[PDB]
């Protein structure tokens, strides 16, 4: 502990994504919406605006 | 404003020894990079040592201003070095004022 | 864990002893990485051996 700031010890945590080439399993906490058809709308699926 | 620079050549170095023995967060480099500094052959290194305060380190950049940059320790515009900083609280510093 | 000079080398297209020897990060990496001082926690006066 009396060591400087450089050899200080760290805790490192990453995180690794994987981008969408299967059924999606985590998304994030937004409610669902009933879906439409024949009409001008935006969409969002699984996160694929337009 | 009496900084002193030490002449090295005619030998081999290794740079994987650093971090060992200062304790820095990481590397600044300007033109080169610090992880390919041993893949290549130089000519010439010099070294160069001073003290400056924690407001003034931005200052030791190339194309910059102020007042370490301005009359004290000016760098080139196409420097191509590598420039450690670190704290130093117990060697720099006295409860009297290191003067 | 890791020393507080090692935290830039977890990155991808880093080169040096832990991102060739320890741990690999990929060049097509999309992730988030974390690194927080651990002073208290992960350090003995005798050493964290």
């Amino acid at each position: 502990p009396t060591y400087g700031v450089g050899h200080q010890p760290y805790r490192v945590v990453v995180l690794s994504f994987e981008l969408l080439h299967a059924p999606a399993t985590v998304c994030g906490p937004k409610k669902s919406t009933n879906l439409v058809k024949n009409k001008c709308v935006n969409f969002n699926f699984n996160g694929l605006t337009g | 404003y009496a900084w002193n620079r030490k002449r090295i050549s005619n030998c081999v170095a290794d740079y994987s020894v650093i971090y060992n023995f200062a304790p820095f967060f990481a590397f600044k480099c300007y033109g080169v990079s610090p992880t390919k500094l041993n893949d290549l052959c130089f000519t010439n290194v010099y070294a160069d040592s001073f003290v400056i305060r924690g407001n003034e380190v931005s200052q030791i950049a190339p194309g910059q201003t102020g007042n370490i940059a301005d009359y004290n320790y000016k760098l080139p515009d196409d420097f191509t070095g590598c420039v450690i900083a670190w704290n130093s609280n117990k060697l720099d510093s006295k409860p009297s004022g290191n003067y």
